[PDB]
RNA sequence: CGAUGUCGGCUCAUCACAUCCUGGGGCUGAAGUAGGUCCCAAGGGUAUGGCUGUUCGCCAUUUAAAGUGGUACGCGAGCUGGGUUUAGAACGUCGUGAGACAGUUCGGUCCCUAUCUGCCGUGGGCGCUGGAGAACUGAGGGGGGCUGCUCCUAGUACGAGAGGACCGGAGUGGACGCAUCACUGGUGUUCGGGUUGUCAUGCCAAUGGCACUGCCCGGUAGCUAAAUGCGGAAGAGAUAAGUGCUGAAAGCAUCUAAGCACGAAACUUGCCCCGAGAUGAGUUCUCCCUGACCCUUUAAGGGUCCUGAAGGAACGUUGAAGACGACGACGUUGAUAGGCCGGGUGUGUAAGCGCAGCGAUGCGUUGAGCUAACCGGUACUAAUGAACCGUGAGGCUUAACCU
RNA sequence: AAUUCCUUGUCGGGUAAGUUCCGACCUGCACGAAUGGCGUAAUGAUGGCCAGGCUGUCUCCACCCGAGACUCAGUGAAAU
RNA sequence: ACACAGGUGGUCAGGUAGAGAAUACCAAGGCGCUUGAGAGAACUCGGGUGAAGGAACUAGGCAAAAUGGUGCCGUAACUUC
């Protein structure tokens, strides 16, 4: 049986960006609240895993505060509108945990200089 | 009226325009073979033998083999006898597709639950433990007090206390429909459903609907 | 209770449930046959046959396979020489582990483990 | 989870940053509070621009949480802080002029004409 | 401390009648070599299943 | 008195109603919303904090409800031992003083190898009339229900106003108990990253131990609920309390006698799990056996010689099955388990070599090397060949068909 | 009040709510001078109380490791 | 009363660290335990790791858990100084 594997990739976007831990982002959203389908958009940073296929999560963080203001956007998700990729930082963990007991300031997602 | 088996392939979300996922079980259900069909109504009963899968012929005894030999060259497993009370179906041997469905909204499944062993009082009645804070030793995993003290002289029968969990039968009573094609012997349905392997899963129609 | 978990726990300390069998690999390297219980023989046939599939490898600035423990001079004799080139063209199993029932008396049965290349 | 004897702030304008949960209401045997649910509330802080007394007991309706909320869109909405809005003991609704926070959506449809009326984002 | 004299015989004597017992259950005999052996164990011979396994 | 643990609370509720709430039926000296009250159904259900060791008491806040009454003023081979109760004495009282006071206080004794009666689970067994298996049935047993909230009746009625409802309707949280791993979090001593101290390998380089898995950061499968998910309904039937029609015993009258229509959450039917020890042993299908003689105060038992089906157990590689038994998958007629070949996922770019820098360190070789629990293939190690147990068409009687 | 039953003392603060705490009242059933009267700094392997701190004490425990409980072999008690 | 998880005065003393005669790995030296073969379940007990709430627990912060080291800045009332 294979109609599992076909189930998901009709439900999956034709297109959508691969971005990963150390990514900023832009996300607009209709947010299916009612009759006038508003849009919202919102700009942050990603610093959890993706990760891959219909189930990504796409958790984003505001990173400005000792808060990080989260939420959960879903990639593959019919009430997002455009998902575009911003900006890309000096980071090679994955894991950046650390970063959630930092406030902004101290959360500029690497710069290194090599 | 009836019922089919058919086989789990996982579970997923299908994600909809409402912004919930809705998540959903997919079972692949080819068409149940029919082994015999009794419309002739042998001591004032109809019935339909439905059957899915066959037992590997080393494992089919001949007490066995003779009871499926009348409609076919494989044997063995499920047969599964289901009883026709008013409803007509063709009367002769022919398989039925999962298209059975394609004019339902509401369905139940029921099959068999994981082993869970044991258990205990605690994990079979999901029963309150005593507090090991301020004392109370060698016993904190039991109900207490079994009986009413004294004048009982006995304990009462069925009682939620002791026993086994899990390896035993279980139904799920409502699920919805979502996306029924009988050419892709294909079943999407909206919930979870019980047990793994040791689960047949039989899928049947609202009977309150 | 086990749902995922198999692996056989046999001795008191974490460690001794693998230096028990690499301390007797190096017996079977030395004598290629060994006489234990069979629960014994069956985890000193576990991980020592994928370390002989690494013995079939070109190394680089590493000879530690089995010379990083129990101090033996003479597997660096047998090794890339004899020990892996005699195992590289079989496809797997490179032990067979001859089971046998209670030794005389006592709740232990046997096993008369041989490295699979042997003459007689 | 917001239970009893869990502390919150007051973003009701210009309220103190210490006031505590002691019942959920509404029935049905339910326990906990979500955002956009009403509970009874005391007063664990006071301060110099401060409507209310210490020890003071009161109603406040949730309309910020930590844990955030999952449910009304199947997806996953968290914030900073556990925050409330403070009610009148006499004749209900909020105490200041206005009130801290852009809010959940749900919030925006609630049983609250003069919440719903307010300057919050969403 | 506490018993009624003692359990009867009559319980005793009925213990047996559930099984208890732990002993290798048949003995079989070797097609290459006419020797007695268990199954799916080795002879004292050096043949099983058919074949020469070791030379004795 | 040859033995009868004490107070409250916890913990467990149980069993009721002279009914607390919910359902239903009538009133008020009840305009509506309120306040006050009589009583059928025991079917569904009936509080947390403060102060105190507290029953009692006052005091803060809920719920549709927190009410009345019993159970060693309900639970010690239950928990707590805070209160009441000894063994030193501190303060007050009576007395010269021992001793006395329904006085206050610091500190102060709660320990168990399951024998029988009970109950639950799991194997085993005998019963069932030749032997065997698979599915079915239902005499019998348990579960469940009540409340809120939005929308409609309706801003109707009643009410100068202030305010502000019935009875039949539609939808839906949550409680309660269980089921999923899609995900979402925690864990994860078969994995990995960073690192403090130390040991050996001659040394250094580089590895492998030990120090709680040395620690610190993390983590797959699995486990787990916070994760997401669901139902006890409708309809009909009968019908208590209750509302009435027609109406007799009885020229008149009556809610009753005969003939009838209404009358509840529940009940009966209905949903679901279990159930032939139901010795009342049920219904139906499927497999198999075609030897011969003999004995008895011989319609039932017992031998000899031949012969051994269907089926069972033993042997065995594994487990989303398991204390052990028992049981699914699977056995060379093979991918069940390990190993291999290739890839996947995880780990994150090693060592060695070449270089940048005074060096710590950093770069190229290098998406490196390594790899828990997966997955396209593959018989290298293991997953018998026989023997064992089970027989030979099966009693007595009648009714029905043909020889 | 290490003394007071009367009381749930009374009044103030503390607490959502304070028979416990401290500060006061005098109407002390029964304070008072080396059987010491009343005060007191530093101090406590302290009787009580307040705030601050953190926490599996609690909401509510969940996973995970280790032994015994087990299946065998060798041995192998007592009260009752 | 035992070939007993118990007790027993003084003497010595090397490496790495570390304040050290602590502790943890090693030396000189000693020992692997007078039961073996396993299997990895209710339940009790000793341990390992933890999300959001938080002394509400309970008569009682009892117990548990953080705080803890070596330098520097800084530091109230009161006092028998």
């Amino acid at each position: 049986s294979n109609i599992i594997k076909q189930l998901e990739q009709e439900q999956m976007k034709q297109d959508v960006p691969s971005f990963r831990p150390g990514d900023t982002v832009e996300v607009k959203v209709w947010v299916v609240e009612g009759s006038k389908k508003r849009l919202q958009a919102f700009e942050g940073v990603v610093i959890a895993i993706r990760n891959r296929g219909l189930h990504s999560a796409f958790t984003v963080r505001k990173i400005s505060n000792g808060e990080g203001v989260e939420r959960v956007f879903q990639t593959h998700s019919p009430v997002v509108d455009s998902i575009s990729v911003k900006r890309r930082g000096a980071v090679r963990k994955a894991k950046l945990y650390y970063l959630r007991e930092r406030t902004g300031k101290a959360a500029r997602i690497k710069e290194r200089l090599n | 009226m009836i019922g089919l088996v058919g086989k789990k392939v996982g579970m997923t979300r299908i994600f909809t325009e409402d912004g919930v996922s809705i998540p959903v079980t997919v079972i692949e259900v080819e068409a149940n073979r029919v082994t015999q069909v009794k419309d002739l109504a042998n001591d004032g009963y109809r019935a339909i033998q439905v059957t899915t899968g066959a037992k590997k012929a080393n494992r089919v005894t001949k007490p066995e083999a003779g009871h499926f030999a009348k409609a076919g060259v494989e044997a063995g497993r499920g047969l599964w006898e289901f009883r026709l009370a008013e409803g007509e179906e063709f009367t002769v041997g022919q398989s039925i597709s999962v298209e059975l469905f394609a004019d339902v909204k509401k369905v139940d499944v029921t099959g068999t639950s994981k082993g869970k062993g044991f258990a205990g009082t605690v994990k079979r009645w999901n029963f309150r433990t005593q507090d090991a804070t301020h004392g109370n030793s060698l016993s904190h995993r039991v109900p207490g007090s079994i009986g009413q003290n004294q004048t009982p002289g006995k304990v009462f029968k069925g009682k939620k206390m002791a026993g086994q969990m899990g390896n035993e039968r279980v139904t799920v009573q409502s699920l919805d429909v979502v996306r029924v094609d009988a050419e892709r012997n294909l079943l999407l349905v909206k919930g979870a459903v019980p047990g793994a392997t040791g689960s047949d899963l039989i899928v049947k129609p609202a009977v309150k609907a | 209770m086990r749902h995922r978990k198999s692996g056989r726990q046999l001795n008191r300390n974490s460690s001794h449930r693998q230096a028990m069998f690499r301390n007797m690999a190096g017996s079977l390297v030395r004598h290629e046959i060994i006489k234990t219980t069979l629960p014994k023989a069956k985890e000193l046939r576990r991980v020592v046959e994928p370390l002989i599939t690494l013995a079939k490898t070109d190394s680089v600035a590493n000879r530690r396979l089995a010379f990083a423990r129990t101090r033996d001079n003479e597997i660096v004799a047998k090794l890339f020489n004899e020990l892996g080139p005699r195992f590289a063209s079989r496809a797997g199993g490179y032990t067979r582990i001859l089971k046998c029932g209670f030794r005389a008396g006592d709740n232990a049965p046997m096993a008369y483990i041989e490295l699979v290349d042997r003459s007689e | 989870m917001i239970q009893e004897q869990t502390m919150l702030n007051v973003a009701d304008n210009s309220g103190a940053r210490r006031v505590m949960c002691i019942k959920v209401l509404g029935g049905s045997h339910r326990r906990y509070a979500g955002v956009g649910d009403i509970i009874k509330i005391t007063i664990k802080e006071a301060i110099p621009r401060g409507k209310v007394k210490k020890g003071d007991v009161l109603k406040a309706v949730v309309v910020r949480t930590k844990k955030g909320v999952r449910r009304p869109d199947g997806s996953v909405i968290r914030f900073d802080g556990n925050a409330c809005v403070l009610l009148n003991n006499n004749s209900e609704q909020p105490i200041g002029t206005r009130i801290f926070g852009p809010v959940t959506r749900e919030l925006r449809s609630e049983k609250f004409m003069k919440i719903i009326s307010l300057a919050p984002e969403v | 401390a506490v018993q009624q004299n003692k359990p009867t015989r009559s319980k005793r004597g009925m213990r047996r009648s559930h099984d208890a017992l732990t002993a290798v259950t048949s003995l079989s005999v070797d097609k290459t070599s006419g020797e007695k052996h268990l199954r799916h164990h080795i002879t004292a011979d050096g043949y099983y299943r058919g074949r020469k396994v070791i030379a004795k």
